[PDB]
């Protein structure tokens, strides 16, 4: 009885396909966001230098 | 040794055939047994 079960699992009556998944590979990155450089200005302003 | 390999292709091409169905290889088993009659005389072959 036992013999006659592996005997009814066929090729044809049991196919076994293999099947997987596209997975993109893992990588690990790095960026540093760093502002435009701020510079300090002193202007003065007197009648004259408008004027002039 | 000629004939017994002849008759040796066509169990291996039995036994292709068998494990398709699943059922169980006991005349196989049978041609295997005439198989190992006819390696002995390919041992005695392979002397000669």
């Amino acid at each position: 009885e036992e013999a006659i079960k592996q005997t009814l699992r066929n090729k044809f009556n049991y196919n076994t396909r293999e099947c997987q998944t596209i997975n993109p590979s893992i990588r690990e990155r790095g960026v540093s966001t760093e502002p435009p450089p701020s510079d300090t200005i002193c202007g003065n302003i007197t009648q004259w230098e408008i004027f002039d | 040794e000629d004939e017994y390999d002849v008759k040796y292709q066509m169990y291996k091409i039995n036994a292709r055939g068998e494990n398709l169905f699943g059922l169980q290889n006991q005349k196989y088993p049978e041609l295997e047994k005439t198989d190992a009659e006819i390696k002995n005389l390919n041992k005695l072959y392979n002397l000669y």
